[PDB]
Parts: structure tokens; sequence; C-alpha cells
């Protein structure tokens, strides 16, 4: 078969806001945990706190 | 007699003193290769020390015997005390 | 009545599954009296998987 | 012009000391292997100097050509962490290092002479002063070299050690397969 | 080509209580001087090893139940048993040559064979493709080699004159 | 087994002294083995050249200090 | 005699006082064998003798097999552990 | 026969599955039995101690070496039986004791090196055989590559044996530099008393001896014996010792050495004292082997030592095999399997064995009191002959040290018996699985030999007086 | 001073000629991305080594013994006449014993690369 990539998630539309709440919080956790990787992979000229600030901004939007 | 000789000194020169002597000597013998971090460097040092110590001891006994005796007594002290 | 004694009357540990734990790694007892296995089926269940 | 090539044994001794120090000292073990290769080159030189160039070429094709290659092969494939030579880690060795250097060198030079008094046993080892006379004979009619004679004795007078080295090489094949390979069933 | 020795050898040395025939007998002689007892030993080993593994399977079986071993193992067993038996037979005949066991028949046979060889103007113990120096090296490699039968096999194939007997 | 063989396939530098010493050992028993002392001294002298070196040290020293 | 004793002794000391590598241990063993072979061959030349050169070529073969086996054992150790560290052999 | 076996087994194992290795081991065990039965008449060559030089002058064959070879075949027979026959036909005992594919070949090659060590007459043969032993026994320590401890021991053993082999080669090449020879036959009275030669010779002796754990270089081999599998330990703790000590006994190299005396005293004291606080079984038995190696070091200072050495090495081999077999048999009753490789580690796991198997404890008692040297058992006669020789040759302080070590070692020998004859709750009442017939018979035969071999001492001495004098 | 010696020294102590010519003649004004290494590509601080198949290291480990075999045959071919019909048999036994190990190597398939993601060969059976 055609298998999924590393960090793939099957598309599953929640039928509840309370489950999507947990899903969104997990995704926020994953972004925050991966920000150091985003600074190492992309030769970033600024802080890891700045990356997390940007993540929080885009999640507040 | 019954308590200071027959259950005192004659047990010290006997089952009690030998037991304590051998506890200490055993503990000193096994707590010689001290570091399990690296087993190779330690035993390598032991080869080196053995060869050097033997060579110098054979030098000393060729010079004169009775001088090597306290050296061996002190080596036993270091190994077993 | 049982507490394990040794050859010279000294205290010996009764070796269980008790102290094949991550607690009792990173201690510096001699090779004789260590009791951490490193080949136990408790520790080596996920090994080259 | 004559004595420009006199001290070419002493130079090899000096360079060998240097390359051993660099082996012990190099940061990356790849560099230690390269300095081991340089030490093999120096030894091969010295062997040419004393008249054994056959062994020099055998060394070049065996040691450098296979063993050093395998060393590089493994360090290219395996993670071998290293602690750098440090003063907070290795300076404690200096007393024992110096004691052992003196004792081991002096005993290694004393062990080769049969004289009874101990100090004279070193003094004969340093008695390299007088030259050897090389006279010529006419009795050797054939073209026998060192390799020919090695073959002659190894295949006639010493056939057993060759047919035991065969089993040593069998081990060299059968052991690594037993240790590295995993047999299915 | 000359078949004359380069080094001195013992004359009629005593390895046992019985007289000497050859101190380094050829493979051909050791096999031709065999007795029916030796062939019986060969067959005995040849039959004993496979029967041995079946006996072992009977005593303690590999799996739970008894099953006669494969014909694979019986074949390899027969071959190895024949080898062991040939070793023992060669050793028995060689010890008869050395004077360690009773060797009257072999003594008379060697006497008659050497007398016929002298009658036919042939060299005793044969003519070799090798130089005398290599005959010497071969004898020194093969002499008394049956003592190491437990470790390695070695046999004489060289037709040298260093058998420990008088010159004629 | 390879004893007494040269780099060229023949007799070595100190063969003759060794062969003399071994002749004298074959003549002798463990109680008469001390007769073979000069032969063994000769063999070792051929090997290592100690006595000749001491001799040349004496010659050189006479060339050394009795002149300068 | 000198070059070989020197290489041998320095290799032995660099084996004994190695707090760095395992590769240095392998290297020091090989250089020790080298030093022995050089003393051996110098004596072979001075005596005009073949037994020394025979022993030397035998050492070459045996050291090659030693290297092969040692670097198979290291590979098993690495199969299980995945990293060969400064310490712990 | 060994080389025939090796060249046969390599092919037959290459063309066979992993399901066939046990049967292969059985086959070669029967092969070795047939050899030891049919070819053992060669003892008649050595009547009146006739000695033979073979392969030029590279090998030596006498009654001593023939006996050591028969002994090594007997040992290999027992060790192969432990791999070729299942103790119990359970899944546990098919998980713990399985032969690996190449193990038998490596065993036979190591046996070859052992015998070419004892039969060696020239140092080139000795070195080739030492390396053929040591490489093979590295790989034997490493063949169970799914064990962290065994891989670690493999590498430690490689490096330490390598260094000691460097020492042996330096000794050999220095001997050659002095005398221009590789043969010890080149030595006589005159050469010994004319040349100072003891540094070279004792360097050789120590390079050979530290390879079997002679103090102060014992901890590494004791760790190797601890950390290896039990059925590998039983081999690697015995056969190298036999080989090297037999070479050093046949070669009269250390006849009145002060260094060997000192180090032998040290081995006795260490091997007796250090085993007192050991809680593990294999380390205890390793220190036992160390002190027995000391007892056998003592007879490297004698110049007439054949009977004592042969008696003691035979009885020590039988006792060693018996005690390891008893520890292997005790795994059915221990209540806690520690590892796949060392199922039993600690001595207190033998607590209460007399209530599950009493005659196994009788065997243990016999072996323990032979180790202590209690008559009428075999170790007593061993110690007696050693004492006879060393007191006939003037070692009076070493004798008192020997007595004191015999006494101090009894404590850790008796630790096993004491805990074995203790009481235990949750005893065994029934079990439908039965242990093997063959291994039971082998153990019983060893125990009966230990117990009733003194009956034949007169006969053995009368045979020795014809074949060794 | 022989032509052999002259050549074998001259080649090394002259080989850097075009090296120096290139270092002195050619531009050198690096960028960051001219000091870079690829079109795309990256790797975090994951490890320093990749997992490799056993054959990759076994070919090198087995090169040593077979190379030593073929190099040990050199004394024979330089002694072939002097060891006439004795050393011939000896080296044949040598080669046979060393062919046994080669047979072992072939029958074990030690230099073969094995594949994990096998193709499925099992039938499709439907429980009715
Ligand atoms: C089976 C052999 C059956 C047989 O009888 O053949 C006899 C046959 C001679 O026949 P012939 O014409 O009547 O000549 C009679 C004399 O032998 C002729 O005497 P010759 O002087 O003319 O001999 C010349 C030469 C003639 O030989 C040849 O050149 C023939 C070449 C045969 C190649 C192999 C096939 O013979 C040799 O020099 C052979 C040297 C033998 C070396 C020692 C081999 C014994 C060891 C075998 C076991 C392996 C060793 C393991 C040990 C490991 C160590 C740890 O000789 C051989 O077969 C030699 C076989 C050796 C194989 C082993
Ligand atoms: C060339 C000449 C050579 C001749 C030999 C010379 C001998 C030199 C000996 C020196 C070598 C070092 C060995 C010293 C013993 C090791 C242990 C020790 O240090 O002794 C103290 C021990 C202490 O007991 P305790 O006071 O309760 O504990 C606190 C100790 N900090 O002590 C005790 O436990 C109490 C002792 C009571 C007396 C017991 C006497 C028994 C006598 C029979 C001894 C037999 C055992 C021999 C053991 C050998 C050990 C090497
Ligand atoms: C293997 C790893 C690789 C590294 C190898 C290193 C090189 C190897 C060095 C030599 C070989 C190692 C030898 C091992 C040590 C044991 C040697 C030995 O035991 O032989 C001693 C022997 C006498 O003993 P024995 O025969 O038993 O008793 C009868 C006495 N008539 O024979 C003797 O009598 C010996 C002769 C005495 C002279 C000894 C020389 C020592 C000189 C050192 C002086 C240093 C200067 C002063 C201190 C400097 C410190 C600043
Ligand atoms: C005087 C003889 C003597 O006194 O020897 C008696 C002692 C007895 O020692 P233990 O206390 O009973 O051993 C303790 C064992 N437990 C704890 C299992 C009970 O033997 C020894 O320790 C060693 C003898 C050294 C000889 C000197
Ligand atoms: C030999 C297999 C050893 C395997 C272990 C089994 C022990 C066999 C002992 C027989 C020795 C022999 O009878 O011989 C006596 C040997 C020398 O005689 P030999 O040259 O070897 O001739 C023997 C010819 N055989 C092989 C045909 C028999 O003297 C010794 O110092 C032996 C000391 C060993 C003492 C251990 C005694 C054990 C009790 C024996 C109860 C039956």
């Amino acid at each position: 078969a055609i298998i999924a990539t590393a960090f793939a998630e099957t598309v599953k539309f929640s039928g509840s806001k309370q489950e999507l709440q947990k899903r969104t919080l997990a995704l926020y956790r994953q972004f925050l945990r991966g920000a150091p990787t985003f600074a190492d992979l992309y030769e970033v000229q600024f802080s890891i706190p700045t990356i997390r600030t940007k993540i929080r901004q885009e999640f507040e939007r | 007699i019954a308590h200071h000789v027959d259950k005192g000194s004659l047990y010290r020169l006997g089952p009690v003193g030998i037991n304590r002597l051998l506890n200490k000597a055993s503990y000193n013998v096994i707590n010689l290769s001290s570091n399990t971090r690296s087993s190779l460097s330690m035993n390598s040092m032991l080869i080196l020390i053995t060869i050097v110590s033997l060579l110098l001891l054979v030098l000393v006994m060729n010079v004169n015997f009775i001088i090597v005796i306290p050296v061996l007594i002190s080596i036993l002290y270091i190994l077993f005390s | 009545d049982p507490i394990p004694s040794g050859a010279l009357g000294q205290k010996v540990p009764h070796v269980d599954e008790s102290h094949q734990d991550l607690l009792f790694r990173t201690s510096h007892m001699v090779e004789d009296l260590e009791t951490y296995d490193e080949d136990s089926p408790i520790n080596t269940s996920d090994a080259n998987t | 012009m004559m004595y420009l090539t006199y001290y070419f044994i002493e130079i090899t001794i000096f360079l060998a000391i240097l390359c051993t120090i660099f082996i012990i000292s190099a940061k990356n073990p790849m560099v230690s292997i390269l300095y081991m290769i340089a030490l093999f080159v120096i030894a091969a030189m010295y062997l040419y100097l004393i008249g054994l160039g056959i062994f020099s070429l055998l060394y070049i094709m065996i040691y450098i050509g296979a063993i050093a290659v395998l060393f590089l092969f493994i360090i290219t494939l395996l993670d071998i962490n290293s602690t750098e030579l440090s003063v907070k880690s290795n300076i404690r060795d200096l007393p024992l290092v110096l004691i052992s250097l003196i004792v081991l060198t002096i005993s290694g030079l004393m062990i080769y002479s049969n004289d009874s008094i101990l100090i004279n046993k070193l003094l004969e080892a340093f008695g390299n002063d007088y030259n050897t006379i090389i006279t010529q004979d006419w009795f050797n009619i054939e073209n026998t070299t060192l390799l020919t004679t090695i073959g002659n004795v190894l295949l006639t007078n010493n056939a057993f050690i060759l047919l035991v080295l065969a089993i040593v090489l069998l081990l060299g094949i059968i052991g690594p397969i037993s240790i590295t390979m995993k047999h299915k069933e | 080509s000359s078949s004359t020795p380069l080094v001195k050898t013992s004359v009629n040395y005593s390895y046992g209580d019985y007289p000497l025939i050859d101190a380094d007998p050829h493979f051909k002689r050791v096999v031709g001087y065999m007795r029916p007892s030796d062939y019986g030993v060969i067959g005995l080993a040849t039959a004993a090893l496979p029967a041995g593994i079946c006996f072992a399977e009977w005593l303690d079986p590999v799996k739970g139940k008894f099953a006669r071993p494969s014909v694979k193992f019986l074949r390899v067993a027969t071959m190895l048993g024949f080898a062991v038996g040939f070793g023992a037979a060669y050793a028995r005949s060689s010890l008869r040559f050395f004077g360690v066991t009773e060797n009257a028949r072999e003594y008379k046979k060697d006497e008659a064979q050497m007398a016929a060889r002298k009658a036919a103007g042939l060299e005793p113990y044969g003519t070799s493709s090798l130089t005398p120096e290599l005959q010497e090296i071969a004898a020194k490699n093969s002499a008394h080699s049956i003592a190491g039968l437990f470790i390695f096999p070695w046999f004489n194939f060289v037709n040298h004159p260093y058998h420990g007997r008088e010159q004629k | 087994t390879a004893a007494g063989i040269s780099l060229t396939g023949g007799r070595n530098r100190c063969f003759s002294e060794w062969q003399s010493f071994m002749h004298c050992t074959a003549k002798t028993d463990a109680k008469s083995r001390a007769q073979c002392l000069p032969n063994f001294e000769d063999y070792m002298e051929c090997l290592h050249h100690t006595k000749e070196k001491a001799r040349l040290r004496e010659i050189e020293s006479v060339l050394k200090q009795k002149k300068e | 005699m000198f070059i070989g004793t020197i290489i041998l002794v320095l290799s032995f000391l660099g084996f004994v006082f190695n707090r760095r590598n395992i590769i240095l241990a392998f290297i020091c063993l090989e250089t020790m064998l080298l030093g022995i072979n050089l003393i051996l061959l110098r004596n072979s030349v001075l005596f005009d003798d073949i037994s020394g050169s025979l022993f030397a070529i035998v050492i070459i073969i045996l050291a090659g097999v030693e290297s092969a086996i040692g670097l198979s054992l290291l590979v098993s150790y690495y199969r299980l552990r995945g990293v060969i560290n400064s310490y712990g052999i | 026969m060994l080389i025939l076996a090796i060249i046969s087994l390599i092919t037959f194992v290459s063309m066979s599955k992993l399901s066939d290795n046990r049967a292969i081991i059985r086959l070669i065990n029967i092969y070795l039995i047939l050899v030891l039965v049919l070819d053992s008449f060669l003892y008649l060559l050595f009547l009146n101690n006739q000695t033979y030089t073979v392969m030029g002058e590279l090998l030596i064959f006498n009654s001593f070496t023939f006996y050591i070879d028969m002994l090594i075949y007997f040992i290999m027979i027992v060790i192969s039986s432990l791999y070729g026959y299942n103790l119990y036909n359970n899944n546990l005992y098919k998980t713990l004791f399985e032969p690996k594919k190449e193990l038998i070949i490596l065993f036979l090659i190591n046996i070859l090196g052992a015998l070419l060590i004892v039969h060696s007459n020239d140092f080139i043969t000795l070195f080739v055989a030492i390396e053929l032993q040591s490489y093979s026994i590295y790989l034997i320590t490493a063949i169970y590559n799914s064990s962290y401890k065994a891989s670690k021991a493999s590498m430690l053993y490689f490096f330490m044996g390598g260094i000691l082999s460097i020492l042996i080669a330096y000794s050999i090449n220095t001997y050659y530099s002095v005398l221009n020879s590789y043969t010890l036959h080149s030595l006589d009275s005159l050469i010994i008393n004319t040349l100072d030669l003891n540094l070279i010779l004792i360097a050789l002796s120590l390079g050979l001896l530290f390879k079997i754990g002679i103090a102060p270089l014992h901890k590494w081999l004791i760790s190797i014996y601890e950390n290896t599998p039990i059925l590998i330990t039983i081999y690697i703790s015995l056969i190298p010792k036999i080989s090297i000590l037999s070479y050093l006994v046949l070669s009269n190299i250390s006849i009145n050495s002060l260094v060997i005396s000192i180090l032998a005293i040290l081995t006795l004291l260490v091997g007796s004292v250090g085993g007192l606080l050991q809680i593990k079984i294999k380390r205890l038995l390793a220190f036992s082997g160390l002190t027995n190696a000391g007892y056998m070091m003592l007879l490297l200072l004698l110049n007439n030592n054949e009977f004592s050495y042969l008696y003691y090495i035979t009885q020590y081999s039988i006792s060693h095999l018996a005690i390891f077999m008893i520890i292997i048999f005790s795994i059915y009753y221990i209540n806690y399997i520690n590892n796949q490789y060392n199922p039993i580690i600690y001595v207190n796991q033998l607590k209460g064995l007399i209530h599950d198997n009493a005659y196994l404890v009788l065997s243990m008692a016999i072996v323990v009191f032979s180790f202590i040297g209690i008559p009428p058992l075999l170790g007593f006669f061993g110690k007696l002959n050693i004492l006879m020789s060393i007191l006939n040759n003037g070692y009076y302080f070493i004798s008192i040290v020997l007595i004191v070590a015999s006494l101090i070692s009894a404590l850790y020998y008796l630790y096993l018996l004491n805990v074995s004859i203790q009481d235990k709750n949750n005893i065994l009442i029934n079990s439908n699985e039965t242990v093997s017939s063959v291994l039971s018979y082998i153990l019983s035969s060893l125990i009966i030999l230990i117990t009733f071999g003194f009956i034949y001492n007169s006969l053995i001495i009368d045979i020795f007086n014809v074949y060794f004098n | 001073m022989n032509t052999f010696i002259i050549f074998i020294i001259l080649i090394p102590i002259v080989g850097f000629a075009l090296l120096a010519v290139n270092i002195l003649l050619a531009v050198y004004k690096p960028y960051n991305e001219k000091l870079g290494a690829f079109e795309c590509g990256l790797t975090s601080f994951n490890q320093t080594r990749l997992a490799f198949n056993a054959a990759f290291i076994l070919v090198a480990i087995l090169f040593l013994p077979f190379d030593l075999e073929i190099s040990t045959l050199l004394p024979y071919v330089m002694s072939i006449y002097l060891v006439s019909n004795y050393g011939f048999t000896i080296v044949l036994l040598f080669l046979l014993i060393l062919i046994i190990g080669f047979v072992y190597e072939i029958n074990t398939n030690a230099l073969k690369i094995n594949k994990h993601n096998k193709p499925n060969t099992d039938s499709l059976i439907y429980k009715l």
C-alpha cells in the first residue's frame, strides 16, 4: 500500500468541540516542543522564544 | 578464666578474631579493582604495576635480600589491610 | 527465621526482581556485590527492536 | 658526501618516537590511524636500511594495505566517542609514566646481555661503537634470496606451522561469521 | 638418484620387546601388512559410530519421542567411523613395524620382500623423486608421527633410506 | 628445525662454533659437560663479539690518552 | 634493538594510560607487535639466520588474524550497544 | 582425528540447519569416545619413558603429553555432552541451553591449540598454538552475542590476552637474541650456570601464567568467568589452565625461582581470602580455581613433578566438571531464573536443595570435601603428593601457607554445602519431568570416581613407575 | 643518487606544484552558501552513524585472511623448484584446508544482502 509519512495524521473531523479542544492543545504542545528543531533546521537568526511567541500569536488568531 | 580467657582471648586467637581479620582482608582484596567504569585501563595499569614492581623487587633482592622482606610486608599491608 | 547469611557470617542480599530497577543502576559497588544484571529479562525486553 | 646518509637509522628512531607521541596525542582516532601508517612507513624504511626491503614491501602490502584499511573501514562505520587529551584527566599519570619509562627501557636494554653485574648489562647495550667488516665469499652459487629461503624452510623444514596457520586463517574466516552474522535457521 | 643417507641413524633400536622392521614404514607397507584383525577394527568403528548415535537417541532423545536419526547423520557417521578405524589399523600395523607389539609374521614378510628386492637389483625402500636433502627432511617430518594420531594425521610417502636398520 | 640455515639457504655465520660445541656435547655426559665451556664461550663470542669489543676498547684507549 | 624497544614501550604506555579510545588500544597492540618484529629482524640480519624472519612472517599472519577477530568482536559489542564510549572497554 | 573432525564439521555444519547442531554435537562426542577407546593403545610407545620428536623437532611426544591429551578428550566429551543432550525437554531449557552453530568447531580448534601447546618443543609452535587457543577462546566467549556481559568479557579478554601475548613474544625473541635458538633443548647445565637467563625465562613463565589468572592479575579473568554463560565458563576456566600449566611443567623453566614462589604465595592467599565475601557461585569457583592454580604453580619449582601434577590436574578437572554440573542440575529447583545465560548466580538460591534432591546434595558434599582435601577422597591424595614433593625439595614456608590456604578456602567451599542442607519452605513433592539419563550418568560417574578412585592408587603408581620413570 | 631514488623522492616533493599554481592564480572569495553542500538537505542532532548491513563489514574483515593466504603463497612460488614434489603436496594441503573455509563462507551466504520488506507469498483463504 501507499503508507503515510513521518508525522501524518488521518483526517478525522471531530463531532465535538471538547475533543477538538484536546487535539488543538496537543498540536500546540507539538509546535512548542519542535521550535528548537525549527531553529536548527532553518538557519534562524532569532530566538526560540520568538518562534514560540509566533506560534502563540497564530494560535490566538 | 571462663569469660576473659576461654571466651575472650582464646576466641580472639580463634573463631572471632580470624573472622574479623578475614572480613577486613577479603573486603580489601575485592575493593582493589575499584572502578567498574572502565575495566580495561584499570587491569592494564595492574599489568604495568606488576611488571615494574617485580623488576624493582628483583633489583633489590640482588642488592641484598633482607631489604626486600619489609617491602613485601608493606605490599601485603596495602593489599590486605 | 530466614535472613541470608554468607560464608563469613556477613549480611548477604536476597536477590529478587526488587532491585533490577532503574533506581539501583548508577551505583558504584564492586563487581562482586552489585546485583544489577544488565542481561535481565526485566531490563532487556526492548533491545534492538 | 660519504656520511650524509650515516644518521638515517637515528632519524628513523626519532621519527618513530614522534609518531607514537602523535598516536597517543591525536584528537580524532582517524588521525591516530594515519600516524600508525606513518610509523609503518618508518619501520619499512628502517628495514630497507638494515637490508630487508622484502619485509618492507610485505609490511606495506599487509599492514598498511589491509589492517589499516580495516581500521579506517570500522571507524567510518562505527560511533567511537573520544575524550581529548587533557591536563585535568591525564596529568596524574606523569609520575608512574616516568617511572615505568625509565624502568622498562632500562630493563629492555639490560635483558639482551649475559653479564653478571647489573650496571654493566646496560653499558654493553650502549656499546655500539665498532663497525662490522663485510668480507666476500664465493660459495653461494645460486640466486637464493630471503623469500626463497623462507619458502624453502616453511614448506619443508617447517611444514607443520604452515598447515597450522591454515587453521588459524580458517578461524579468521569462521569466527567473524559466527560473531557478526545471525543465522536464520 | 643416489639413495645414500646424509645423516647417521640408529641401527636396530628397541621400541619394545619384539624386533624392529621399519622405523618409518611406507603407507603401502603399513596397509599391505595389515591383518584381518585390523580390517575387523575398521568395520567395528564403522558400525559402532552410527549405532552409537542411535543408542544415544534411545537413551535421551533430542525431541520428546524416539526417532531413528536421519540417514544424513548415519552416512556422515559411517564415513567418520571408517576414518577412525583406518587410523587405529594404521597405528596397529605401524606399532608392529616398530616392535611394540607381536610382529613375527611381519618380520618374515619383510625379510622375504627385501631378499626379493635384492635379487631384482632394486634399492631397498625404493627410489625417490626427491633429492637426498628432501628425503631427510621428509623422514624427520614423518618419523614416529603416529604418536600424534589424536591430533593430526601424517604418513610417509617419500621412499627414504632412513629406516632404522643395518645397511644391508 | 630451521637451525643453522642462513638468509641465503646455507650455513649461518656462527655455524662452526655451534657444531663444535654440539660435537663436544655428544661426546659428554651431564657430569663431563663442563669440558664444553670453551666451545660455548667461542659460540657466544662469535654471536655477540664482547671480547673483541673489549680488546678494541683497549686498543683505542691506547690510541686515545697515551697520545693526547 | 633501539627502535623496537622504544616503539614497544611507548605503545605499552599508550595502551595502559589510555583514557580516551578503544582504537588506541588496537593501535598500541599492533605497534607492539611491530616493535617485536623489528628487534627480531635486526637479530636475524646480524646472526645471518632465517628462524627470525620465519617467526616474523608468522607474526605478520597471526597479527592480521588477530586484527580481524578483534574488529569482529568490537562489531558485536556495537551491535548490542550502538555506541563505543570513552570508557567501558 | 581433531583436524579430520574440524574439516568434516565445517562442511557438515555449513550444509546443515540450526535444528541439527545438537545432533552434530552428539555425533562428534561419539567420535571422540571411539577415538579415546580404539587409539589409546599408543601408550605402549612410551614404555620406559621413551620420548619422540616429531615434525622435525617442533613437537614432543611422551607419556605426560599422551595423558594430558586423553584428559582433554575426556573433558571435551563431558562439555559436549552438556550441549548435545537436553536436561529437560521444556521450553525453558530450550531457551537457556541451545548450542550455537559454530560453537563445536571453535571448541575443537581450541582443543587443537591446547594440545599443540602441551606437545610443543619449539617456541614458534608454542606461539602459534597459544594464539590458536586464545583467538578461539575469545570467539567462544563472544559467540553468545545477545548478552551484554559476554560481549564485554570478549573484548576485555581480547585486550588482556593480547598484551600477555606481546610479553610472550618479547620473551621468545629475547631468548633468540641471546642464544640464537627457539628451542629449550638447547639448554643444559653449562648454559644455565654460564649465562644469566632467568629474566627471559620468568618473563615467558609469567606471560603464560597471567593468562590463567595468576595474581595480581586475577580480577579480569574472574570477571570474564562471572560474566560468561555457565556452559562456556565450564570450558574457559579449565582447558587453558591444563594446557599452559602442562607446558610449564614439562618445560623445567622455574626450578627454584623466588618470583614464582612469591607470586604463588600471593595466589594462594588471594584465592583463599577473596572468596570469603563472594555471594555469587561462579566467582567463588573462580577463586577456587585460582588457589588450585597456586597449588599447581608450586610444582614448577621441583624438577621431578609429573606424578603430583597429573594426579592433581585430573582430580581438579573431575571436581570442576562435577561442581559445575551440580550447579547446572540445581536450576530446576531455584525459584528465580536470573538470566537466559546465567540462570543461577547467587549461592543462597541453592537454599533447601536437600529437600528437593538429596543425592544431588550428597554429590555436592563429596565434591566440596574433595576440594577441602578430606580423605579418603581424591583431593586429599592430590594435596598429599604435592606436599610430599615440595617438602622433599625444601619449601617449608610455602607448605605452611598451603595448609593455611587449604583451611581458609574450606569456608567458601562449605558455604555451598551449608546453604544446601538448610531447611526450606515450599519443598518439591512431585514432578513429571525427569532430568536426562546421560548427564545424570556422567555426573554419577564423576562422583563415584572422586569417591572410590583411591582403591587404584597402588596400580596407578605401578603403571607410572614403568611409563614415566 | 640513483634514478629510482630521484624519482620516488621527486614525485612527492614536487606534486604540490599545480596545487600552489592553483592557490596563487585562482579566485577565493567564499559565500555562506558556496561553503554549503547541497540542493536541499538537513539533519538534527540525531546521531553520528547509520545502521549498516553485516556484509558491508564482513567483506572487509574477510579480505584480511584471504589476502594473507594469497600473500603466504608467495614463498612457495619463489621456492617452487627447491621444494620439489614435497612442498607441492604441502601447499596443496594448505589450499584445500583454506578452501574448506571458503566453502563455509559460500554455504552460509555471508556476503548476501537480505531484504526486510518481503513480498507476500501466502494464499488468500476465506473463512466461510
Ligand atoms: C617475610 C615475612 C613474611 C611473614 C608474614 C608477615 C605477616 C604480615 C601481615 C601483614 C599483611 C596485612 C594483613 C593484616 C590483616 C588484615 C586486616 C587488618 O588490618 O587487621 C585488623 C583486624 C581488625 O578487626 P577489628 O578491629 O574488629 O576491625 C577494625 C579494623 N580497622 O584484625 C582482626 O580482625 C583481629 C585480629 C585478631 C588476631 C587474630 C590472629 C589469628 C592468627 C591466625 C591467622 C590465620 C589467617 C591468616 C590470614 C592471611 C591474611 C593475609
Ligand atoms: C608485555 C607488555 C609490553 C611491554 C614490555 C616492557 C619491556 C619488558 C621488560 C622485561 C620483561 C618483563 C619481566 C617481568 C618482570 C619479572 C621478571 C622476573 O621475574 O625475572 C627475574 C629474574 C630473577 O628471578 P628468579 O630467577 O625467579 O630467582 C632466582 C634469583 N637468582 O631475573 C633477574 O634477576 C632480573 C635482573 C635484575 C635487573 C632488573 C632490571 C631493573 C633495572 C631498573 C633500574 C631503574 C633505575 C632506578 C629507578 C628509576 C626510577 C626513577
Ligand atoms: C587416561 C584417561 C584419563 C581420563 C580421566 C580418567 C582417569 C583414568 C585413570 C587411569 C590412569 C592410568 O591408568 O594410567 C596411569 C597414568 C600413566 O599411565 P598411562 O601412560 O597413561 O597408560 C594408561 C593406558 N590407558 C590409557 C589405556 C589406561 O599415571 C597417572 O599418573 C594417572 C593419575 C590419575 C589418577 C586419577 C585416578 C582416577 C581413578 C581411576 C578409577 C578407574
